[PDB]
């Protein structure tokens, strides 16, 4: 077990950021035995990593490690071989109206909410966020939703599990399956497109893009789609915790002393979901002292350098009306997140919504599921008001 | 880890 940083610990699990902080002060830039990688917990040296894939690539096949079947893909190559599905996804995204997707979500939350403020109590990860969240991506990507039972929430817990595959070899496989399984629904989806939405416009899009209609943009397009399902939801359940267990906060955003935009911004620094980016070191390069060489495996641990000193005061505590607030929540760089306004969207409609119900308070003990790469809830029990 | 959908 590491000295420093054990990310599938119960105890770090509940709460991970004082053993960022404490990495942070001590080793920065941390060789890590276990996951067999750096770990970058400062935000100019995650900035760094992130801005330059000539030097760190997604591309692990650039350092003899061979990409598993489902997960070549728009996520695991670099410019160039990357950017004509960069290119013809932003392009598909840029073409949607935003507006109407909102106005949709709005209604959806309002409607949603009305209805579980006729329970005593209820699990808002399971009977809103994750309700919320799948109608905001089958919109937004113009397709008809896949059934909710257990077959599928098992599926998302084997792909999710299969990110932190470096410190549990046994999640491999499933987590291949779990892919499999969802490319064999996008399969379906591009085999019979619907007439609007993101999707449609990729089938449209194809000829001259300079991509071709195979495995690896269907692996794509999963990703897309599983992002976009499963991140918004991880971040409504972190924000919403995080504001009812703040003294003050909640009130404040009733009250109106501070904004949405100001405020959903500082949740996304404060507890946004995605923890760890990986990517491979093309070329020797030092980094905080240390000397990364070529060939080994370095970790952008964004959810850390999120809570760095160095670039905001007062770190560690949530102030919703922060300026400047440059935190790195979407990424940067040639893999920086296609989803960003739809992930602000669903997050001032479902904040703009819960705040028709002032006297909303927690009904029970959260659930943290069992992730260090992306985190999240699997209970926030609640009562509305 | 690996953020990887
Ligand atoms: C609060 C919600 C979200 C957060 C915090 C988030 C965060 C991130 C981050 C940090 C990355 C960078 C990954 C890397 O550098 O390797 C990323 C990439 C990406 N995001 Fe998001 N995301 C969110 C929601 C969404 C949504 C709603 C969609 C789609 C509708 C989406 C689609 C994507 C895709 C496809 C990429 C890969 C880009 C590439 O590899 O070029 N995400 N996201």
């Amino acid at each position: 077990t590491d000295p420093l940083f054990s990310p599938l610990d119960p105890a770090v699990l509940a709460d991970p950021y004082p053993v960022y902080r404490r990495l942070r002060e001590t080793h920065p830039v941390y060789w890590h035995a276990g996951l067999d990688s750096w770990l970058m917990t400062r935000h100019a040296d995650c900035t760094a990593i992130l801005r330059d894939p000539g030097r760190f690539s997604t591309d692990f096949r650039k350092i003899d490690i061979p990409t598993p079947p489902t997960l070549l893909s728009l996520q695991t190559l670099d410019p160039p071989d990357q950017t004509p599905l960069r290119h013809l996804a932003l392009d598909a995204v840029r073409a949607q109206d935003l507006d109407a997707l909102r106005k949709e979500l709005t209604l959806f939350a309002d409607q949603l909410l009305d209805e579980l403020a006729d329970r005593e109590s209820f699990d808002f990860i399971h009977d809103y966020a994750d309700v919320f969240t799948l109608r905001a991506i089958t919109r937004f990507i113009g397709v008809e939703p896949p059934e909710t039972d257990e077959a599928f929430a098992r599926f998302n817990d084997d792909l999710d599990h299969s990110m932190d595959a470096q410190l549990d070899p046994d999640a491999e496989e499933p987590g291949l399956r779990a892919r499999a399984h969802f490319n064999d629904l996008v399969r379906s989806w591009l085999g019979d497109p619907g007439p609007h939405g993101v999707l449609p416009d990729v089938v449209r899009l194809l000829p001259g893009s300079g991509v071709e209609a195979d495995d690896v943009l269907v692996n794509s397009v999963r990703a897309f789609f599983h992002a976009g399902f499963e991140v918004p939801s991880r971040f409504l359940g972190n924000a919403l915790a995080a504001l009812l267990a703040t003294p003050g906060a909640w009130e404040q955003l009733v009250r109106g002393d501070v904004g949405l935009d100001t405020a959903v911004e500082e949740l996304i620094r404060y507890v946004g979901p995605v923890q760890a980016l990986a990517r491979a070191c093309l070329q020797d390069t030092e980094l905080g002292g240390m000397a990364v060489k070529e060939g080994q495996v370095v970790t952008a641990l964004i959810g850390a350098a999120n809570r760095d000193p160095d670039q905001f005061p007062d770190p560690e505590t949530l102030r919703l009306d922060r300026k400047p607030n440059n935190h790195l929540g979407f990424g940067r760089g040639a893999h920086s997140c296609l989803g960003l306004n739809v992930a602000r969207i669903e997050a001032h409609v479902t904040l703009g919504a819960l705040l028709r119900h002032p006297g909303v308070r927690s009904a029970g003990e959260p659930v943290v599921r069992p992730n260090g790469t992306l985190r999240g809830l699997s209970r926030l029990p609640l009562t509305l008001g | 880890m690996r953020y990887l959908h």
